[PDB]
This record gives C-alpha cells, structure tokens and sequence, in this order.
C-alpha cells in the first residue's frame, strides 16, 4: 500500500553536498504535507525539514537553514533534500515521513519510510570482500541447516544483505555489524532452511554497499 | 529553543499500564504526538494530538496532556512494546517541530532464553587468498549479556578477536558475534577451534577443524 | 476560487 | 457597476465536543455562490448558486481541497493563538478571516483584501498596497514578522491580482443573468395610528437586489433625519433584500412626508406619499 | 473578550395573506460569539422544521444568520422568534408582527 522509499544515502566529504529522494506511492501524494526527519548514531529524532502540500509553506530546522533544501514535485510523488555544506554533525539516518495533514506545521507525521544513511566523513569508502559460509553437517539437530555469507572489511556502514533476490525471507538473519580495531566493519549474514532442501535450491546472497557502489552476488554450495 | 523532556528509562511488567512522561512549559497549549521506535525499525505514530489513535493502533495505547504534563500511557504492557518512545509538539513561536530526548521501555522479567551458537570455519576462497576467518553467531540468547571465549585445541586465544556488544533482535531477545582471525597456515596447524559462549552460569560450545 | 496558500500564524 | 468576490471563514474551537466547527462561504457582490460546512452532511464545498454548478469536476475537487486545506490551518491556528496568547485550556475562541478582490466594470482589477480577526477584533491584515500587513497586537507581531521573512504578501498578491479576479469574472460571465442584473425594490406605504394626534408611516422597500440602498423621509421637500426609525437592510431569504423607514408624524398632516427611494435596479428615484 | 448581543427582526418574505403560503423569517445580526439559539414559535410553541443560512459576518466581525420556515398565515395564528444567547439571562422573545 503506501511506501515512502528514501534514496540517494552515502558517504560526503565535509563540505560537499549531497541529494536525497523519496519516492512516494500508494497514496494521493498532493494532498499531504511531506518532511524530513534525522537520527545521529545513538541519539534521537531531529526534524530537518517541511513542506506543505502545494509547497506554499515551507520549514526548516534552524541547526540546518541556509544549507538545505526541501521540495517536492507532485508530479512524479517525489520529495527531495538538497543537503549543502555538509557537516560531520549531520551524519545520520534520514527519514522520509508524511504529514497526518495538508500542512507541514501543526500535523504530526503518520508514515515513515525506512530511512537512508548520510555518514558526513573526511574517510574513504571500501566495498567489502564476500565469502560464503557453507552449510555442515547436523547444523541444528531439527532438520534445519544454517548457511550464510561473510562481508568482511567495508567503511562505512550500512550494508544490506537479500537471499535469493529477494525471495527468500523466512530464515533469515542478517547480524549487527562488528566495528573492527582497524576501523572497517564486518557483518554475517544466515540464512537456516529445511536440511532435505540443500543440492535443490541454489543459495545466492546478494551483498549491497550503496556507499561504495559495491554489489557482490555469492553462490553459498555445502561446499 | 523551546524543551520537552522524557526520562531516559521507564522499566515495566507484564500486565501494568506504563507511563511515559513528556514535561514541556505550558505542553497543554500544544498538540502532543508519541512516536515508537523498535529496534532496527523506523518510528511509528501511536498517538496524535495529545489522546488519538491513528487506524490499526491498540485501544490499550492512550494519552492525556494538559499543564507542564503530557503522557503516554499503555495498559497491559507486553514484551513486544519494548521500545524507545518519542513525544513530539509543533512550536509555533519558534516554528520548530520538538521532539523529546526519547524514552527507554524495557519490560522486565522476560524468559531466560539460552544462546544459539553457531561456528563457520574460513571459506576456501579466504584461505585462497591467504587470510582466514572463523565466524561465530549468537542468537536468540535472554538477557543480553555473554562472554565469549576462543580457544585453539583447548588454549584460549586473546588476538585477532572482536566480538559486538549483544543487540536486541525483533523478537525481543539478543544477537552478537565474534570473528576470529587467524593466518591460514595457524588454522592448519590446530587440529581444532572452538567458540565458547557463556550465559548466565552457562556454556554453548561449538567447534570447528581444517 | 479560493486561495491554496496556507499560513501558520 | 463595479464587482466584488469575497470569501468569509469561521473556525470556533469546542473543547471537549472535538473538533472545531468551520464554516466557509463564498459571494460574488450580495449573492452567496458556496459554502463548506464541518457539520453539514457533505464534506465538499457545495453550490449556493444555480450557476456555479456550470464548474466541472475538477474545480469542486480543487476548491473543496482548498476548503479542507483552509480549514486545518485555523484549527492549527486556534491552538497556536491559545499558545501565543497564554489562554486556559476549558474555554472557546474564534477565527475569522474574510479575502477577495473588487474589479471594475470592465474587470480591471480594483483591489484585493486579507483581514483576520480573533475572538471578534483585528489580528492582522494585509494592507492595500498588498505588500505590507498591521498586526493589531503583540502576538499578530509574531505572526507578522514570520510572513514578512517568508515574503507571504507577495503570495497573496499573487492570488488577489491573479486566480481571484480570474475566478470573479467567470462568474460574472456564467452568472451574468443574475449577478449582472438587479432587481427594484417593490414599495408601499403603510399607515398606523398611534393615539388620536399621532401616526407611524412606514415606507417599505421589498424584492431588492443588490443589497445597497437609501430610503429618506422629507417633510415639506425637507429631509428629515431625527424622527426617523429605520431597520437595518435584511434578507427576504430568496436572494433579495427587504428594508423599511418610518415616521411619527401629526394626524392630518400625511401629505406632507414622503418617502425618497434610491436604487440602481430604479431608472429614476421613487417618491412614495401616503 | 468581547461579547456582542444580537439585534432581532421577525419578518415574512412576503406581505402576508391569510390561507397563502409564504416565509416566516428572524433575522439574528450584530452578535458574537457565533453560538446562538433560534427558534420560531407558533402559538407559542416550537416549530420543528426550521432551517438557517450558512453562518457570515458583517465588516465589525459580527455575526449573522436567517432562520425561516415556510408558513400559511392565518388571522388566529401567532408567531415569534425565541433568540438565546450568551449575553442574554434569559430567552428574547420578538413576536411576529405584520406592520414591521
């Protein structure tokens, strides 16, 4: 039904700039004020920006004004956040949410998309290595086997993980990342399935790392 | 800048109605909206201007706010509403939307759930390119809180190890992980490692070999 | 036709 | 003659009952054209007039967005003025806000107007030059200086100068048999002894439309503004306007009073004499 | 906050005729807050029926409406408007009058 679906996340050098979208469908996208809101590592929820549904109100918060912008094109169910001189203190997830209402003051905000993640570094980014975790034998004594992938060494966070493109949910566990002593992060991801089924469907996990443009797709075989 | 404030903590019982505070001078002037946030999830309106329910949200969610006080409260609390909570106003004289610093549940006394472990050996394709790493997965463990130990044929090993401070999981229990790193050519000359996870006074071990 | 604009006081 | 188009708004907050009660009505001149209602049945803006029903699809959608728009700005508007103003919780408040524009009898545009009032006296209002606004208090000045730094004038002029005299005068074209036409006021004279010396003439105006007129009483050719009783202009409930004068005046003396009436439906000025 | 007390006209739309039907009208201008009670009375009873315009103001903020039924005039029948409002201790009662 309605989704509000935020892209456009990554890794900025302080002082650049940076675009993020949210994609809107499955409600009449006009008819709603639409804002952004923020969370830092650890902290909570900051609101970074409104708009009103005709853009004839407009809002921002003051930690912000003068750097970003808000707009939205009613056309294409778009709402966007052009997020200029970039600052280590905005690194965080941004939230795409719809106002409960036409207008951005007042009316809380009643559907939140997933969010995307700005990560605000003088770092370089790394895309990280994949190997397969295969599955072994009496992996848990229920029938079921566990099997899942290795990313290892990747900056910064996050990482998104799917099985089967997406097909296979049911299962399926991807780990909290470690933040390594070298300052790079690893995570697991496992899945654990039937063990009659191994050798009749393929296993395929499909590592995302939006932030280096890093796309590995791993056969994970009882190898 | 106008303030609200929340108690970082609000601990709970199955069965209790919670109360959740939001101090704002003067907060009875404003509409208050309460947000939830789960673990790994984005936040959710549970109560908008000061009493309603969005469609979908549980009667036993409910509000009040007039003075310096809004709250949230919850009536028969379960373990599943574990979550931080957020009150929010809109500020007209500072046109800024305020949220409060947020709100910790935690719903005590939840079923003592021992840890699955689970212990992968280094992929060929890592040794192959001569580095090598044993993953160990924590799961499903009640409460939160491990020690992990890494041996090499019964010899504890301190280097080359990370473990995550355990992570609340969606069904409400905890999640961690430890990786061992190792030369491929020390791998080899163990015949056996093993992770050693334990739980309240008790131990899941799990081995791997060459 | 009325006015689209909305205006918080 | 000149026209104007004018949009009336009313929000009355009701603590406890819930919701506010918002009540919206257009004109064009004297004539009501629609009307949005949060306790009427519908929850669109609805016609008032049989030529607005001319408007498709499109335009009740867009006007009744507009409506519902409007209507929760006042709702967040009452709570903000109870804010501003540091008012208890327990009683109820009002806004009011009238806006339109007046154009020539070619359609030049005249003017444009923006007026907002609270609990029934002045809060703020864009001035004529549409460029500008007078905040009444202190707290219109919070309101003030935000529309000022957001440049909110200029977005009303916009409107007053553009869609508003676009809107007034297709209603004027589509609703030209009646809104470009007026009706005479019908008239008589009534007569009623007050005691054996004195007796009321009244001079009635009926059936009128617009709803400006004057009605003077002279004695001798004289006018006669002190002994006159005269009821404020009232609607007959069809679209007219219903209004009358009178005068006590000595038995006997009836000839020398008339009754002077002045109407643009009228070609000439009536007389009326008993 | 100020309150202002309404002004009260009964009238018909038309001039009245025995056994014809027509509309028995009370005009209520000049009043704030909006909150008013209206009703008209024949033989001093309530009329059910009766219906009001859309709520305006006047250029003073003021507020006014028309309430009106449809009625057959009779020369043994009665009629009034019962107006309570705020600034008023006890119901106004203005009786229907052909000459005003």
């Amino acid at each position: 039904e309605v989704q509000l679906v935020e892209s456009g996340g990554g890794l900025v050098q302080p002082g650049r700039s940076l675009r993020l979208s949210c994609a809107a469908s499955g409600f009449t996208f006009d008819d709603y004020a639409m804002h952004w809101v923020r969370q830092a590592p650890g902290k909570g929820l900051e609101w970074v920006s409104g708009i009103s549904w005709n853009s004839g109100s407009i809002g921002y918060a003051d930690s912000v004004k003068g750097r970003f912008t808000i707009s939205r094109d009613n056309a294409k169910n778009s709402l966007y956040l052009q997020m200029n001189s970039l600052r280590a203190e905005d690194t965080a997830v941004y939230y795409c949410a719809r106002g409960r209402g036409f207008h951005y003051y007042y009316y809380g905000m009643d559907i939140w998309g997933q969010g995307t993640t700005v990560t605000v570094s003088s770092a370089s980014t790394k895309g990280p290595s994949v190997f397969p975790l295969a599955p072994s034998s009496k992996s848990t004594s229920g029938g079921t086997a566990a099997l899942g992938c290795l990313v290892k060494d990747y900056f910064p966070e996050p990482v998104t993980v799917s099985w089967n493109s997406g097909a296979l949910t049911s299962g399926v566990h991807t780990f909290p990342a470690v933040l390594q002593s070298s300052g790079l992060y690893s995570l697991s991801s496992v899945v654990t399935v039937p063990s009659s089924s191994l050798g009749t469907q393929t296993y395929i996990c499909n590592v995302n790392h939006k932030p280096s443009n890093t796309k590995v797709d791993k056969k994970v075989e009882p190898k | 800048s106008y303030v609200l404030t929340q108690p970082p903590s609000v601990s709970v019982a199955p069965g209790q109605t919670a109360r959740i505070t939001c101090g704002g001078n003067n907060i009875g002037s404003r509409s208050v909206h309460w947000y939830q946030q789960k673990p790994g999830q984005a936040p959710v309106l549970v109560v908008y201007d000061d009493s309603d329910r969005p469609s979908g949200i549980p009667e036993r969610f409910s509000g009040s706010n007039s003075g310096n006080m809004a709250t949230l409260t919850i009536s028969r609390v379960e373990a599943g509403d574990e979550a931080d909570y957020y009150c929010q106003v809109w500020d007209s004289r500072t046109d800024h939307w305020v949220f409060g610093g947020g709100t910790d549940l935690t719903v005590l006394g939840q079923p003592k759930a021992a840890p699955s472990v689970t212990l992968f050996p280094p992929s060929s394709e890592e040794l192959q390119a001569n580095k090598a790493t044993l993953v160990c997965l924590i799961s499903d463990f009640y409460p939160g809180a491990v020690t992990v130990a890494w041996k090499a044929d019964g010899s504890p090993v301190k280097a080359g190890v990370e473990t995550t401070k355990p992570s609340k999981q969606s069904n409400n229990k905890y999640a961690a992980s430890s990786y061992l790193s190792l030369t491929p050519e020390q791998w080899k000359s163990h015949r056996s490692y093993s992770c050693q996870v334990t739980h309240e006074g008790s131990t899941v071990e799990k081995t791997v070999a060459p | 036709e009325a006015d689209p604009t909305g205006h918080s006081y | 003659g000149s026209h104007s188009m004018r949009y009336f708004f009313t929000s009355v907050s009701r603590p406890g009952r819930g919701e506010p009660r918002f009540i919206a009505v257009g004109y064009v001149d004297d004539t009501q054209f629609v009307r949005f209602d949060s306790d009427a049945a519908s929850q669109k803006m609805e016609p008032r007039a049989p030529w607005i029903e001319q408007e498709g699809p499109e335009y009740w959608d867009q006007e009744t967005r507009n409506m519902k728009a409007h209507s929760q700005t006042d709702r967040a508007n009452l709570g903000t003025l109870r804010g501003y103003y540091n008012q208890s919780e327990d009683g109820s408040h009002t806004i009011q806000i009238m806006y339109g524009c007046d154009v020539g009898p070619d359609g030049r545009f005249l003017r444009g107007y923006r007026q907002d009032a609270y609990d029934g006296k002045d809060y703020i209002a864009l001035n004529e030059d549409l460029r500008s606004w007078t905040a009444a208090d202190m707290a219109a000045q919070i309101t003030k200086r935000k529309w000022e730094a957001v440049h909110a004038a200029e977005q009303r002029r916009v409107y007053l100068e553009g869609r508003c005299v676009d809107g007034l005068r297709r209603y004027l074209e589509n609703g030209k048999e009646t809104l470009q036409r007026t009706d005479p006021p019908k008239t008589h004279m009534t007569h009623h002894p007050i005691s054996d010396h004195e007796a009321t003439l009244r001079c009635w105006a009926l059936g009128f439309y617009p709803a400006e007129i004057t009605l003077t009483w002279q004695r001798d050719g004289e006018d006669q503004t002190q002994d006159t009783e005269l009821v404020e202009t009232r609607p007959a409930g069809d679209g007219t306007f219903q209004k009358w004068a009178a005068v006590v005046v000595p038995s006997g003396e009836e000839q020398r009073y008339t009754c002077h009436v002045q109407h643009e439906g009228l070609p000439k000025p009536l007389t009326l004499r008993w | 906050m100020i309150q202002r007390t309404p002004k009260i006209q009964v009238y018909s739309r038309h001039p009245a005729e025995n056994g014809k039907s027509n509309f028995l009208n009370c005009y209520v201008s000049g009043f704030h807050p909006s909150d008013i009670e209206v009703d008209l009375l024949k033989n001093g009873e309530r009329i059910e029926k009766v219906e009001h315009s859309d709520l305006s103001f006047s250029k003073d903020w003021s507020f006014y409406l028309l309430y009106y039924t449809e009625f057959t005039p009779t020369e043994k029948d009665e009629y009034a408007c019962r107006v309570n409002h705020v600034t008023l201790s006890q119901p106004k009662i203005v009786k229907w009058d052909r000459d005003m």
